[PDB]
RNA sequence: ACGACCAGGGCUACACACGUGCUACAAUGGCGCAUACAAAGAGAAGCGACCUCGCGAGAGCAAGCGGACCUCAUAAAGUGCGUCGUAGUCCGGAUUGGAGUCUGCAACUCGACUCCAUGAAGUCGGAAUCGCUAGUAAUCGUGGAUCAGAAUGCCACGGUG
């Protein structure tokens, strides 16, 4: 099963297959079950081919891929390139939302180095 | 300690089966003040022993309680339980109940 | 963050949008309004913000409109 | 027999032929290390700068702890043991020294 | 002028260090559905039901109540069934983007909360060090003071134990 999210979906239950492609978690997954008419615990066995094309389809709204990465991605450009305070924040590796910088600030700097 | 020399609590004993020892014995296994999600364990274990692990299930884990022997039998419940925690099966039950065949069978 | 009913700019710095516009573009304005939202009518007008000390000219470019004034002009210089 | 001794005095002072003074010395063993915490011991060496923050944990005593990487630098060899073992002997001395008190 | 007024900024910075906490690393659990049991307080420029709308934060309409009456207010663990089957996972939720709610002249610096998506480190922690002898420890939620708004802090209150 290859979906138009290429990377191939782990043969387990529906809802927690499609969670692996990027741009869909639990709540999108289970969006797009019920709008198909597929049962959440149904596996990829007995899952046929019919009833795979029309999740694409359904996925097929939104964009989740690696043209989901440079949207995001291009998002932040639109911060960086324009010269404002928040696109300062991004080109360093600093929290952006009001987050402390004294300590506790391990995810945005990096790993320490005296 | 020093001055004050006082004896040790009696806890009210099982309500299923009327045994003092093994109230003690769900009371270790206990945490977080859950008794109704220990007990349930606890008396899963013992129908595994009891029904596929031989019979009297009062008297099978006394056997595993003898080998690995108020204080005797502190310790021996209390080495039971921790070592039923790191082991490889699924549930606390089943891994407990693995632990009283082996302690049956001295291993 | 704010609420959809009405973006929130200063009345001063209103009327100063609205002079420039019909007298042309000038000198780049001073201003203290670093929470004003960006309106279309501002594009192409250099409006110097207010950072704590000095006014820094900020060139207002299409991509701008919705964004704040403060968010243009750091407060504090690192070194 | 053995040893040293201190005839001249604490310090005299002279000049030099070019420029500047010279100061002469007693002759000193003493070791006073009542100033500062042991923090200011690390700093105290030039080549054990540049390996701080390189260890396992952020507080380390760097003779009982595993995984200190000031002691991979002497059992690398880029760090002589003579320096080593020298420095938690000034560790263990202020075992010793602090005994009592002292204090300014 | 070491006084006083106002605007904006700072008190929230960031290569680091230390103390004090919360949530975790999970099957004594995670999630979905069904469902049972608290005590103690707060409320008039206030608590705000019912009804209606939105996935939701909420919004509209609009009673009751200066209160053993009304409102906040459906306590949570637990119980019953189903599911995942020991893994960086349906663990854990950080960080970031996008879209919004509410408070207030006004949420950029620097607010709370919701929704979508992303899913860091972490698989029980060295030397060292702390609390506690019974309804205590552990853990579960609730309420209050401060407060326009802003609780992992603090003060109280019970549940299991
Ligand atoms: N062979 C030899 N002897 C030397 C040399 N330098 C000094 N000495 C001798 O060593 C001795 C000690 O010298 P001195 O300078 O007095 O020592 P000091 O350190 O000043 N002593 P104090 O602690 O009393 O001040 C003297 O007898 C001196 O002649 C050297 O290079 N070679
Ligand atoms: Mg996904
Ligand atoms: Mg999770
Ligand atoms: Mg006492
Ligand atoms: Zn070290």
């Amino acid at each position: 099963a290859r979906i138009a999210g290429i990377n191939i979906p782990d043969h387990k239950h529906a809802v927690i297959a499609l969670t692996s492609i990027y741009g869909v978690g639990k709540t999108r997954s289970k969006a797009i079950l019920a709008a198909a008419g597929i049962a959440e615990d149904v596996k990829i066995s007995e899952l046929s081919e019919g009833q795979i094309d029309t999740l694409r389809d359904e996925v097929a709204k939104f964009v989740v891929e690696g043209d989901l990465r440079r949207e995001i991605s291009m998002s932040i450009k639109r911060l960086m390139d324009l010269g404002c305070y928040r696109g300062l924040r991004h080109r360093r590796g600093l929290p952006v939302r009001g987050q402390r910088t004294k300590t506790n600030a391990r995810t945005r700097k990096g790993p320490r180095k005296p | 300690p020093r001055r004050r020399v006082i004896g040790q609590r009696k806890i009210l004993p099982d309500p299923k089966f009327g045994s003092e020892l093994l109230a003690k014995f769900v009371n270790i296994l206990m945490v977080d003040g859950k008794k109704s999600t220990a007990e349930s364990i606890v008396y899963s274990a013992l129908e595994t022993l009891a029904q596929r692990s031989g019979k009297s299930e009062l008297e099978a884990f006394e056997v595993a309680l003898e080998n690995v022997r108020v204080r005797r039998n502190a310790l021996a419940m209390r080495w039971i339980v921790e070592a039923a925690r790191k082991r490889g099966d699924k549930s606390m039950a089943l891994r407990l109940a693995n632990e009283l065949s082996d302690a049956a069978e001295n291993k | 963050r704010s609420l959809k009913k009405g973006p929130f700019i200063d009345l001063h710095l209103l009327k100063k949008v609205e002079k420039a516009v019909e007298s042309g573009d000038k000198k780049p304005l001073r201003t203290w309004s670093r929470r004003s939202t960006i309106f279309p009518n501002m594009i192409g007008l250099t409006i110097a913000v207010h950072n704590g000390r000095q006014h820094v000219p900020v060139f207002v470019t299409d991509e701008m409109v919705g964004h704040k004034l403060g968010e243009f002009a750091p407060t504090r210089t690192y070194r | 027999s053995g040893l040293g001794q201190h005839t001249t005095t604490a310090a005299r002072l002279y000049h030099f032929p070019h420029g500047g003074d010279v100061i002469d010395s007693p002759g000193v063993r003493e070791f006073g290390l009542w100033h500062l915490e042991p923090e200011q011991i690390t700093q105290g060496f030039v080549e054990f700068h540049d390996y701080l923050g390189l260890c396992k944990y952020r507080d380390c005593k760097h003779d009982t702890d595993p995984g200190c990487a000031i002691r991979e630098a002497v059992e690398e060899g880029k760090i002589a043991e003579t320096r080593f073992e020298n420095y938690h002997r000034i560790l263990e001395s202020m075992a010793q020294v602090k005994t009592r008190k002292n204090f300014s």
